[PDB]
RNA sequence: GAUGGUAGGAUAGUGGCCUACCAUGGUUUCAACGGGUAACGGGGAAUAAGGGUUCGAUUCCGGAGAGGGAGCCUGAGAAACG
RNA sequence: AUACAGUGAAACUGCGAAGGCUCAUUAAAUCAGUUAUCGUUUAUUUGAUAGUUCCAUGGUAUAACUGUGGUAA
């Protein structure tokens, strides 16, 4: 990154003539961690003070949460299909917030048999993925900031919120 | 390079005593060195006010604090040992600080205004003050503005006084700085010029802020002494 | 489209490098009986 | 070129110009740590095998174990650059630091039949074989510290109970 | 209403209070409009000063355009030049605010580059 | 001596590996190896030693004098990078993930300039000097080093390319598409000559390509997809080919030839996690080169035999085939140690 | 990026601060934006002096620089006079 | 004072220097006050503030130091 700023660019009126200062140290921007899938490489970078940060490149065990009874349980990553914060994020294959990856639900499965007994109440479209095992699930936590890949599950309406759109 | 606040005379020196941090702000209070070598005469330079703060004869709010710049804001009641010294300073009418003599069982508390009421960890009241005295457990109808009276030899809360229309209120802050008399008027705006309004000897009118005011007792009857003329 | 697609001429790259004349070690002639199919 | 040479155990070092190129010449292109035979650079010191440890060259500078390129090169290290000439020796060397793993057939007034002894014993216990009463008092400022902080709190708490049952 | 992607919800339908002399709608305490940044359900906290005045444009959807002309005793030129203002400001499910409409605002939080200001009040 | 893992009846060696007593023996070539915990793309200059390996975290640029077995510096730059070429000695043209280009000089970062849409590769043409970049869509750009303009970009199919390549004694562009079509154009004519398509026998889903490559003769063309499968092409009956299946298949992404050393006719192909080195006219495994941890990408050292990885890892391996040719002048004692 | 909206990145965090997508906005005759110096002078920036009436106390002219641009590192605080 | 015991060159340590010249001309954007940060960092100052235990004390590896040396340094 380079700045934060208004100094390089123009207000609410339209002014010019600049050429104003040496950028300061608290101008910091860093270089857009874009985190991947790979072995888990969580760069410690430091900033005021011991205010270390935790910049995640290549995090897997994402920390998922069951909606309807909020489980948050331990699975892999697969791949982002749609998040128009950037349409090359999604052909490039990498790892932000909001996010909506895939997930091999295999766990889930395990406390569904485990506190239901029985296997497969829920809505179909994710029944589907119940059988088959990859699940759709969107990322909470911030990797470039925290560190972490947690998130929430898909369930139903929020499902459908997305199905629609990609 | 000095305040109005301190009565410091001119012909002193070049560089003036920046109080170092403590309780309060830099712009509300007097250093013990402006205190003792400069006001009220107990020392001639700086070296002999460190002595004396070596021997520590001063006691401010029940502790000693040997500290040359230690900032003594709003009625700190500084204790000295020998000749039994209890002096509570409080504002004049003209913005400087004027410290009073009191006694024994005045100097044994103070008083402050609370800043917040907070729910912060673990469901435990809490309350600050301009020296931020974190004390324990109010009650719950602490509002913002109103008067804890601290124990200074513990620290707890001991009396309360409340905040409403019709309490004597001192204003410290603004062109209003240290005026005592506390009814003409009561106008809360919603954002600013919103306050307690002063009377005078003719009983004039004065407009300050919230923060900028915090009370001190009732319509005739403070527990703090006040000086005379 | 505001910075998408700027149409202009750049300083520093206008000499940042020079051609070559002969280049291709081929012929034209070579390139169209090279690929005439 | 001279010769550094280090009995280790008996704790014995000395250094011996040896000229005549071709005695030299059985450490050519032979990088460190891998072994030499005493055969090949003297006949006095017969069945004698030298684990080489760098080396000095002239103008001084030392190489370090392992790069490649017995010529000197600019790396960077405890991160400046410094100037290092490279593992393998060659014909160029001022000094070659040898240590002796095995006496062979000869032995020697200097490295072999005179020793030094070590400095010193040892200064910790464990290191000498190879307190109770601040066990009493952490125990006790311990406990003394729960029994005071841990019902003090609730002993507040409970006059937060009184000022709300008054509420 | 929901013309955008990465779910469209109220972060933690979702209700609070400011308090301070402003009301909230009922639509705005219960209603399907999101309050992103309309402070009455929103994320936003208010504090500050809270200004008051008409509005010029309100082109773009939410941006409030205020226009805030003010009495000052000028002792230059011994007249009153009058005073003009502008400030931009989000939206609020409580009023289609159209040329005139002198409404409040209050301070919090930068939203835009120049916006710190939010519509809690029409009159 | 340095381990050698198992092969058909061939060996190779790995220096820099994850594994790689030991200490006091440590067999390091280059010092300073090591990236902040990845790596992005190596390559090694047209000239006889300073080689450059693209940043990671904090991306940097590394440029490594062999004539010294150190680095020189890390110019962090200032967008995490995808693809690059050099331009000789010091000149160098990148681009960065987002659409923006940045030209390295001695002093550095002597430019930053943009493209419209998001970019996938760059090549620099010797001839004439205007390098062409692969991007999303119908768009293939032009920046001319002569005289800095623009120019009438190459318009492309709907999703768009994933690698562009020119021939080199000829000048035939390639750009290796999304439905499976190549589309050369011309650098002379700047317009198309074919739109050749290409077929498998197992069709698993539509595959794209990513890799095209020639060699110096003109004649061959070789062709990559996004399934591990290797094919060759040529104008003698171009329709069908020759195609190599890979044992694990994902995406094959670095095929080079071998045609300026030795033992001819023999190509490396090169996807996620292996990198193998096969025969022409027949289509058989000469070597393989299985490492501990996945391939950004790699490259191959001209004149002799030796290959240079960029992995997911710390360090970087570095890959010696003493039978594919020995160690250049600069490692001219890995053929003494090992 | 002009003006705003949605999301992400980076942040000490607010923030078109940067990028994807979208809308064509926004300031102005109630002075936009632009023109220069007794801008080595001015603005209280401050002390005022018991008769000097724009001399007469001071903080600051603007930002930089440690040969020249570039990149990196340290720290409660830095794009370090070391 | 036969495991330490005072002077103390040279070495580790705690800190010191804790704020100094020249050059091109910015119109409330340089500056001064003020509102706020439940929108944020904070060494030091000050007030507060910790409850998971199956069949008498834990490991080599480096200095300073000796010894062999290289280099004009």
């Amino acid at each position: 990154g380079i700045s934060r700023d208004s100094r390089h660019k123009r207000s609410a009126t339209g002014a010019k003539r600049a050429q104003f200062r040496k950028k300061r140290k608290f101008e910091l921007g860093r270089q857009p961690a874009n985190t991947k899938i790979g072995a888990k490489r969580i760069h410690s970078v430091r900033t005021r003070g011991g205010n270390k940060k935790y910049r995640a490149l290549r995090i897997e065990t994402g920390n998922f949460s069951w909606a309807s009874e909020g489980i948050s349980k331990k699975t892999r990553i697969a791949g982002v299909v749609y998040h128009p914060s950037n349409n090359e994020l999604v052909r490039t294959n990498t790892l932000t917030k909001a996010a909506i990856v895939q997930i091999d639900a295999t766990p889930f499965r395990q406390w569904f048999e485990a506190h239901y007994g029985q296997t497969l109440k829920i809505e179909s479209s994710v029944e589907s993925q119940f059988s088959a095992g990859r699940l759709y699930a969107c990322i909470s936590s911030r990797p470039g900031q925290s560190g972490r890949c947690d998130g929430y599950i898909l369930e139903g309406e929020e499902l459908a919120f997305y199905l629609r759109r990609l | 390079a000095a305040p109005h606040h301190w009565l410091l005379d001119k012909l002193s020196g070049c560089y003036a005593p920046r109080p170092s941090a403590g309780p309060h702000k830099l712009r509300e209070s007097l250093p013990l060195i402006v205190f003792l070598r400069n006001r009220l005469k107990y020392a001639l330079n700086g070296r002999e006010v460190k002595a004396i703060l070596m021997q520590r004869h001063v006691k401010v709010d029940g502790k000693v604090r040997t500290d040359t710049t230690y900032p003594a804001g709003f009625m700190d009641v500084i204790t000295l040992d020998a000749t039994n010294e209890n002096f509570r300073l409080v504002y004049d009418v003209k913005g400087r600080f004027a410290v009073h003599r009191i006694t024994d069982e005045e100097a044994s508390y103070k008083l402050g205004k609370v800043k917040k009421v907070q729910l912060g960890k673990k469901g435990v009241p809490y309350v600050v003050t301009h020296d931020g005295r974190t004390i324990r457990y109010p009650d719950p109808n602490i509002k913002v503005n109103d008067t804890v009276k601290i124990d200074l030899a513990s620290g707890k809360i001991t009396d309360f006084i409340k905040f409403d229309a019709g309490k004597l209120v001192y204003v410290t802050g603004g062109r209003n700085l240290g005026r005592i008399g506390t009814i003409v008027h009561k106008e809360r705006h919603d954002g600013g010029f919103d306050l307690v309004h002063i009377k005078d000897s003719l009983d004039n009118t004065f407009v300050t802020r919230l923060n900028n005011v915090f009370v001190i007792g009732e319509q005739g009857k403070p527990y703090i002494s006040l000086p005379k003329g | 489209k505001g910075r998408k697609l700027n149409y202009s001429v750049q300083d520093p790259i206008a000499n940042y490098e020079a051609p070559i004349t002969s280049g291709y070690k081929w012929s034209d002639d070579q390139i169209d009986e090279f690929f005439a199919g | 070129m001279k010769l550094n040479i280090s009995y280790p155990v008996n704790g014995s070092q000395k250094t011996f110009e040896i000229d005549d190129e071709h005695r030299i010449r059985v450490f050519f292109d032979k990088r460190i740590g891998q072994e030499v035979d005493g055969e090949a650079v003297g006949d006095e010191f017969k069945g004698y095998v030298f684990k080489i440890s760098g080396g000095n060259d002239k103008q001084g500078f030392p190489m370090k174990q392992g790069v490649l390129l017995p010529t000197r090169i600019k790396l960077l290290l405890t991160r400046k650059r410094k100037s290092v000439r490279g593992a393998i020796v060659g014909p160029d060397l001022a000094v070659l630091a040898l240590v002796i793993v095995k006496k062979g057939e000869q032995e020697l007034e200097g490295l072999t039949d005179t020793t030094v002894p070590k400095r010193l014993g040892p200064k910790r216990a464990n290191n000498i074989r190879k307190r109770l009463q601040r066990k009493r008092h952490q125990r006790a400022l311990k406990v003394r510290n729960a029994q005071a902080q841990r019902e003090a709190a609730a002993e507040y708490a409970q006059l937060l109970a009184k000022r709300l049952s008054e509420r | 209403q929901s013309e955008r992607a990465f779910q469209k919800q109220p972060h933690i339908r979702w209700y609070k209070n400011a308090g301070l002399g402003f009301k909230t709608p009922k639509t705005a305490i219960e209603g399907s409009y999101i309050d992103k940044k309309c402070p009455f359900t929103g994320l936003v906290s208010i504090r500050g000063k809270i200004l008051t005045g008409t509005v010029v444009s309100t082109k773009m959807h939410r941006t409030i355009v205020i226009r805030r002309a003010y009495l000052h005793y000028i002792p230059k030129y011994n007249r009153y030049e009058k005073r003009h203002k502008n400030v931009p400001v989000h939206v609020s499910p409580a009023f289609r605010v159209q040329v005139g409409d002198i409404v409040t605002v209050g301070q919090c939080r930068p939203i835009s580059k120049t916006v710190r200001f939010n519509v809690v009040k029409v009159s | 001596v340095l381990k050698s893992t198992s092969a058909n009846d061939v060996s190779v060696y790995q220096v820099s590996g994850t594994n790689v007593l030991e200490y006091q023996n440590r067999v390091e070539l280059i010092q300073d190896f090591e990236f902040s915990e990845a790596s992005n793309k190596i390559k090694v200059s047209r000239d006889g030693q300073y080689c450059m390996a693209t940043g990671t975290y904090k991306p940097q640029i590394h440029v490594y004098d062999f004539a010294n077995l150190s680095l020189k510096f890390d110019r962090h730059t200032d967008a995490e990078n995808v693809d690059f070429t050099i331009l000789s000695w010091t000149k160098s043209v990148h681009l960065q993930n987002d659409r923006s280009i940045q030209f390295q000089n001695k002093g550095g970062l002597h430019y930053t300039t943009r493209i419209p849409k998001f970019g996938r590769s760059l090549v620099y043409n010797k001839v004439n000097c205007d390098l062409y970049v692969g991007a999303s869509g119908n768009e293939l750009y032009r920046l001319n080093l002569e005289k800095g303009r623009f120019l009438n970009p190459f318009k492309l199919d709907t999703e768009g390319v994933n690698h562009v390549s020119i021939n080199e004694v000829n000048g035939l562009l390639a750009a290796g598409t999304e439905t499976n079509v190549v589309e050369f154009w011309d650098p002379r004519s700047r317009s198309r000559v074919s739109k050749l398509y290409l077929e498998n026998n197992i069709d698993n889903r539509p595959f794209q390509v990513t890799t095209t490559s020639f060699r110096n003769d003109g004649l061959t063309f070789a062709c990559g997809t996004s399934n591990g499968y290797s094919y060759i092409y040529d104008l003698r009956t171009s329709e069908p080919s020759i195609i190599k299946d890979q044992g694990y298949g994902f995406d094959i992404k670095k095929i080079i030839w071998l045609d300026n050393v030795g033992t001819e006719n023999k190509i490396v192909t090169c996807d996620k996690r292996i990198a193998k080195i096969w025969d022409r006219l027949d289509g058989k495994a000469y070597a393989s080169m299985e490492p501990s941890v996945d391939i950004n990408d790699i490259e191959h050292v001209p004149g002799t035999g030796m290959f240079f990885t960029a992995n997911e890892s710390i360090p970087m391996h570095t890959y010696y085939i003493p039978s594919l040719g020995p160690s250049p002048r600069w490692c001219s004692f890995l053929d003494s140690i090992t």
